[PDB]
């Protein structure tokens, strides 16, 4: 029954682990996307993006994926590609580590360097003049924007949570990167599970463009070390109007709680699911909050 | 993700 | 429901994916243990040795676990004690990789480096010193003699392969290095589900003392590049008696085959998946296996 | 695991 024709469907069923050392009486409890092929969230939507894409006729056999991600998007499309047989090429700054490249060479990818001066913008130019030179052949699925990236976490990350919790869910506390795993769980939650949860959204400090925004004060992105979060934008794929609340974490703060999750819960995630559980403690610590149950996503895992 | 822009 | 109290709870239930570029018509079947805390299969027996001697008092708060393992059971002694709140030591030659101590540290070890030239045998030598000094404070848990090793793959990992083929499963390979995966497998299948399937050892032809021992010609032991595999000798938690077939794999085909699980799969195993792999399709590629549904265990994941 | 003997 339970055999998967490849490695693109074994996408999600993540688990729920309650923190000790976190939260107050067992309040904080965190699913660990880590759990997942590729390790990490991602996975989701590189599986669903490319899906959609065959779907709705444009991927078919033959064509070729072309992506602009220094980041897990990168590592997950290249798994679904490899599994489902697509020829895939990723432009991104030569900057990029070495284990980055070794990895992505190695699962088959096409990987195009570009000018590290010129960072991500340097990138996506390329991404764009690659497909310009054949559109017939190329496609570009574009996490940001594609709504089969918050309809895999609608269909997958948010009955899930919904599910292990047995309905008990109070908040769910998300990094934002494309905003697809908060938008995602939350309208599954509220809109298909009725529940008027807390949508907490979690940014850098030092890129505050949420907050700023719906302050109404001038957007100012900034540099920061939370690999995953921090777009230094507003991505189409983070729906504002689910998001209750925005908490804002800085860079050393996410590290020194990624090292206690490893050290005293024995979890080993990323930066980012530092930055998550942070806010999510904060939170947790407030009076407000006391008799809820928080669900925090951990976005991956540490190697 | 990676860079969307900065980090 | 769904909430695990800590992160040892949460092993296993890991997926079943069919394999398009090796077997005969889909007949190759991996379980994918990479996808576990801590990114093996070790997941499983760190958790079950800590939860038995818990239970039958050789383990209790304030004592210490100390262990000579230079492998994933090292990292999964480790996330298993952050987890549960214990202190442990680890010794281990001072050869290992600098990924790995930091690893290690960082999940709270007492890390104890030995002499690199005296390998394994000074590891060991330690770890017993370390005890002898005071054994109503330390407790070797001993991964190669442990019954708890296989008993947590008789009720969990064999479980998971009869449940999720609907009983379907014909043959098991799997990789020897306790023994404790596939002794513990075979042993659900055979004794609990009753049913009379092919079990089958996988070793480096390196140093292949299953086949060597059982063929009744002198044991010679040799060095290999599969880790997790290849101990150089007979575990305790090897059961001879429910082995029905042994294979010997090499180095290099073990390497090309984790490569190609990663290529042309997109999935991304260690290589003593390669070893599994590679014994499994040679199989699979036998008229005698054709009709045979092979379920093959990936140990550990590639980072 | 990583050196029961050798590898």
């Amino acid at each position: 029954m339970a055999i998967y024709a490849d490695n693109s469907y074994s996408i999600g069923n993540t688990p729920l682990v309650r923190l000790k050392h976190f939260g107050h009486n067992g309040n904080v409890v965190v699913k660990i996307e880590g759990r997942n092929p590729s390790y990490s969230v991602k996975c989701r939507i590189g599986a669903n993006m490319v899906w959609q894409a065959e779907k709705d006729g444009t991927l078919t056999k033959g064509k070729e994926i072309v992506d602009p991600t220094s980041g897990n998007t990168g590592i997950a499309l290249a798994y679904v590609a490899a599994a489902r047989g697509y020829k895939i090429t990723l432009t991104m700054p030569e900057t990029m580590s070495l284990e980055r490249k070794r990895l992505l060479c190695g699962l088959g990818v096409n990987l195009v360097l570009t000018e590290g001066a010129k960072g991500m913008k340097g990138a996506i130019a390329k991404a764009e003049e690659i497909v310009a030179s054949d559109p017939s052949r190329y496609v570009m699925l574009k996490q940001f924007e594609n709504p089969a990236n918050p309809q895999i976490h609608r269909e997958t990350t948010g009955p899930e949570i919904w599910k292990d919790t047995d309905g008990k869910v109070d908040v769910v506390v998300a990094g934002v990167g494309t905003g697809g795993s908060i938008t995602g769980i939350s309208r599954a939650i509220k809109l298909d599970f009725g529940k008027q949860i807390t949508s907490v959204a979690v940014e850098p400090v030092e890129s505050p463009v949420i907050s700023q925004t719906l302050a109404g004060e001038e957007v100012k992105p900034g540099p920061h070390k939370i690999q995953g979060i921090g777009a230094g934008f507003i991505p189409k794929n983070l729906d504002l109007s689910i998001i209750d609340r925005v908490e804002t974490v800085d860079s050393d703060t996410a590290l020194a709680t990624a090292r206690r999750l490893m050290a005293e819960e024995g979890i080993l995630a990323g930066i980012s699911s530092g930055a998550a559980v942070a806010a999510a403690d904060r939170l947790a610590k407030l009076p407000e909050f006391a008799d809820k149950l928080i669900v925090v996503i951990l976005p991956s895992a540490s190697e | 993700i990676g860079d969307g822009y900065e980090f």
